[PDB]
């Protein structure tokens, strides 16, 4: 169905201010809420929302509160200020996945069909981007076990608006930034990598401990796909690979070469510039 | 678990709680012991501005503590 | 007296929708209301801010149902939002920011309501990427002044630091009402939030460009550097046979080849140095 | 002033951090600084902690700390910081 | 005396170090 | 008898009125006691708006009954 | 070794690490003798701010090496 999903920022800001608030209301750990807007051509847009009571006792699953009548009373006084925009899926702020939330899914998914997650972690501790996205699916198996009802992976980006980013960098008076042209390259596309990369094997690197009896092996289908990644990974870069590499690496920076001896030329023209006129305006000064 | 509250008037409430209670219940218990109504009432301890849905424990009060009361004026 | 010094916070998620909802009524006069608390007599802080249902006719408009809003306000007390109207606001699109006539009779009676009201007025469509028009007024006494009392007292140059636009002094500002500086005051997590809101992906930096096409283009720009060679020697050999500022004066048609030559290194440069880098790098970091 | 005082300036930094209105901190800013008088390196501590803060108030009190922290030291390692916040 | 002017010019040296950091710092802020 | 009247601001208002009152006598008495102009503002009661040419008994305005004063909100 | 660590109100603490030791458990001795949350700080050495995920001699730390310890006092 979804290819993919794009945010607004008014939303970005919309969950914080939530997040802030509840305080006066509880003391929980995560909020819940609906989002609002629009889809095309399999692109989905979300871009306003509004949040609504929640409640669940922690120490057990199954034990949870959410109410409906507020949710369909508010989606009414909305429809009437803008009609452009419909239910389209529900948001939460939890840092992590909850085992009760698939049960919410079946419920509000009776105010739409297509109902897609959008989990905003708005306490950030690493380099990376606010947002994931999630729809649900049934399974099969071929282990026998019976058909399983289970969430699902969507690729996810922010958009803009003109008519925001103006207030966006308006804003935006905190830091530098902008470190332009071949500064900002390889900062941010070789160390904001390999720092992403490192993270990512780290994790994979924890979960293979807990296989030392601390948990059972969850299935043969994920050491499959290890599998697939350690068997994949570029060959020995020991072939005749090497020669083409050389020549490319020639031709690269030959052109260099050649754009460098043009930088000195025009520097020596102006220097000749600078020496007459200084000389020439001095003697007719005295 | 004693707990010394200082209004503007400067009297000193005594207060008997513990630290799971919360910030409606010891108004209220001030409401009942004086006659302010609740919703008059804002809390203050050091800086922090004390927010009525959540524990004491959450903001580790101790015993003894002295807390003070402020009262939101409002326009007539 | 009022001070000079009162400060009107506004608090980011307000301005971003004020801004949001102005430039959609493009030619006409949409207006809204504005929730917030008068912490202090140097201060007042808006929090947030919601439209309504309302109509007009590119001169004026208005709202038409009263119910909605005392339904919606008591709804939004459920949720931790117990703040009550402080304000309200409406846009001026290209006129600039000032209040007129009957803008100012549905001012004065909230003040006959609500003492220490604001009105608030944005202007959307001269905006533009680097900064906001925004502005803050509130009504000077009604007259009683012939006894040439100030409206404000002062003790601080902190009112002081801006200099009036003539449009508003055209409509008046400082001869019936008086201005107000706005401030910002971003807490800490929305903050983090702002900076995240453009970080893109690492599965990008690692990413090589086809070699192919990239060859393609360092021979189109090769090629291209053979023309400007060529007039970069005329221009070299031609110039001081004139009066100085005469050689600009002559050069407003035809290009200079000087800067068209210069700035097709850094084309070159860091497209090559970059490609060369990222592929150097990944040779090792995979086997 | 000038008698560097371990928990006076715990009992007036936790408070200056936590408050609502600016006035405060238009005042506090000042009274921080008072506590440091000539105390050349012994203050330095103190130093790095409000020049890395959010709040532009306290990361103005931290320049006329390291005004007071100083005077007539004529002593470079403090020019060198207090010149590049002004840039 | 020789001593009074080795430690003027030598402390010299110093701002002058000082002072050409700055302005390189400037000349590179500007530009943003 | 007496009425409660409340805004939008948080003020509240307490009225004397007889039950053959009509809305418009309503009006006219805030006037009298705020200034706002009788034409500008609009009264809410039980969820649904109230007009004049009727008395206030007729909505069955019971004794401390609450309403609701909403201002026109216009610009131009 | 012995390692320093200084907070602002003159307050020094002496410590007992490893070259190999990863900032991570600096910051849970750091919690176990003095019972500060492992979020709520930052610690500056050389002028900069250190990453979570390297070790001290990643950063060329020495021998009886003090190092700033920068905290939200109070936390909320």
């Amino acid at each position: 169905a979804v290819q993919k999903v794009v945010v607004h920022p008014l939303v970005l800001l919309s969950v914080v201010d939530h997040f802030n608030r509840i305080g006066k209301v509880g003391n929980q750990k995560r909020v819940v809420g609906v989002l609002l807007g629009s889809w095309q051509k399999k692109v989905l847009d979300v871009s306003n929302s509004f949040a609504v009571p929640f409640d669940e006792d922690d120490k057990d699953d199954s034990v949870w509160f959410l109410d409906h009548d507020y949710l369909e009373n508010m989606y009414g006084m909305f429809k009437k200020v803008n009609a452009r925009e419909r239910i389209v899926g529900w948001y939460h702020t939890g840092p992590k996945l909850h085992k009760n939330d698939i049960a919410i899914n079946e419920l509000m998914k009776r105010y739409c069909p297509n109902s897609v997650l959008v989990i905003i972690d708005v306490k950030p501790k690493d380099l990376g981007l606010p947002t994931e996205a999630y729809i649900s699916v049934e399974e099969v198996h071929d282990d026998g076990t019976p058909t399983s009802k289970t969430f699902e992976h969507v690729t996810s980006e922010i958009g803009a608006e003109e008519a925001e980013e103006v207030g966006v960098e308006h804003l935006l008076r905190d830091i530098k930034d902008t470190t332009v042209g071949t500064l900002s390259q390889r900062i941010t596309n070789q160390v904001h990598g390999l720092k992403g990369l490192n993270s990512k094997l780290l994790d994979i690197r924890s979960y293979l401990e807990k296989v030392a009896t601390g948990k059972l092996p969850i299935n043969h289908q994920i050491i499959y796909q290890l599998q697939d990644v350690f068997n994949l990974l570029p060959d020995v870069s020991l072939q005749e690979f090497v020669k083409a590499f050389y020549l490319k690496t020639n031709d690269q920076m030959v052109v260099v070469y050649l754009a460098s001896l043009i930088r000195s030329v025009v520097a020596l023209h102006n220097l000749i510039n600078n020496k007459i006129a200084n000389r020439d305006a001095e003697k007719k000064e005295g | 678990m004693q707990i010394f509250v200082k209004t503007l008037t400067g009297k000193t409430i005594t207060l008997e709680v513990e630290p799971s209670d919360t910030i409606e219940n010891v108004k209220a218990k001030i409401q009942d012991k004086e006659g302010i109504p609740p919703d008059q009432q804002r809390l203050i301890f050091a800086g922090k501005q004390l927010e009525d849905g959540r524990t004491l424990s959450d903001y580790n009060i101790q015993r003894e503590s002295t807390l003070h009361l402020v009262l939101r004026l409002r326009g007539g | 007296a009022v001070d000079t010094a009162e400060q009107v916070y506004i608090s980011s998620l307000a301005l971003l929708k004020m801004l949001k909802h102005g430039r959609a009524g493009v030619p006409m006069e949409v207006m809204g209301l504005m929730l917030g608390e008068f912490v202090d007599d140097y201060t007042v802080r808006v929090i947030d801010v919601f439209a309504m249902p309302q109509s007009g006719t590119g001169v004026s408009v208005e709202a038409v149902d009263p119910v909605f809003q005392a339904k919606m306000l008591d709804m939004l007390k459920q949720t931790g939002r117990p703040e009550m109207v402080v304000g309200w606001y409406h846009s001026h699109p290209g006129f600039g920011c000032w209040l007129s006539g009957v803008d100012i009779n549905t001012q004065q009676s909230f003040e006959a309501l609500s003492e220490r009201a604001v009105a608030v007025v944005v202007d959307p469509i001269q905006s533009v990427k680097g900064k906001v028009v925004i502005d803050a007024f509130r009504l000077i006494n009604a007259n009683m002044m012939v006894l040439g009392h100030e409206p404000r007292q002062t003790t601080s140059n902190l009112g002081h630091l801006n200099k009036p636009s003539i449009q508003a002094l055209i409509h008046g500002l400082n001869r019936h009402y008086y201005s107000i500086t706005i401030n910002y005051r971003k807490n800490e997590l929305e903050q983090k939030m702002l900076l995240n809101l453009h970080k893109k992906s690492w599965m990008e930096g690692l990413t090589l460009q086809d070699y192919s096409e990239h060859c393609k283009h360092n021979e189109s720009v090769v090629k291209e550097m053979l023309e400007l060679a060529k007039n970069y020697n005329k221009a070299v050999e031609e110039e001081d046979k004139m009066t100085p500022e005469q050689l600009a004066i002559k050069n407003v048609g035809k290009q200079d080849p000087k800067r068209h030559l210069e700035e097709h290194v850094d084309v070159l440069m860091t497209s090559n140095i970059v490609q060369c880098l990222a592929a150097m790098l990944d040779t090792v970091v995979f086997k | 002033l000038g008698s560097k005082n371990a928990q006076a300036i715990e009992d007036m930094v936790g408070y200056a951090q936590e408050t609502q209105h600016e006035k405060i901190l238009r005042g506090l800013a000042v009274g921080i600084a008072l506590v440091m008088y000539g105390r050349m390196e012994e203050a330095d501590a103190l130093i790095e902690s409000l020049c890395r803060d959010k709040d532009p108030i306290l990361r103005r009190s931290g320049m006329y700390t390291v005004a007071m922290a100083y005077c007539g030291s004529g002593n470079n390692k403090a020019i060198r910081r207090l010149l590049h916040v002004a840039v | 005396d020789l001593y009074s002017r080795y430690k003027k010019l030598q402390q010299e040296l110093e701002f002058l170090e000082v002072q050409e950091e700055y302005i390189k710092d400037e000349q590179k802020n500007l530009k943003k």
